């Protein structure tokens, strides 16, 4: 999750198997128009 | 006036009555106003 420029960004990536090794790239998802701010999450 | 209508008691509101018969320059007028804003923004919505 990123948001710069009046812009939210989120990319995402699935797959079915502590965390593991090897590589894997993210492939983009979704951009939004939204333009607020945003300083905490949950 | 204590919610009563009379002297000096006037209920804001007056009714047209739109007949076919009145003058060219009486039948009521559908209107719509649109209006912009030419400021630095998303621009959500922009023509074809």
């Amino acid at each position: 999750f990123k948001n710069i420029d009046g812009y939210f960004k989120i990319y995402s990536k699935h797959t079915p198997i502590d965390l593991p090794q090897g590589f894997s790239a993210l492939e983009p998802l979704v951009d939004l128009p939204i333009g607020i701010n945003i300083t905490r999450f949950q | 006036c204590n919610g009563v209508a009379g002297f000096n008691c006037y209920f804001p509101l007056r009714s047209y009555s739109f007949r076919p018969t009145y003058g060219v320059g009486h039948q009521p007028y559908r209107v719509v106003v649109l209006s912009f804003e030419l400021l630095h923004a998303p621009a959500t919505v922009c023509g074809p």
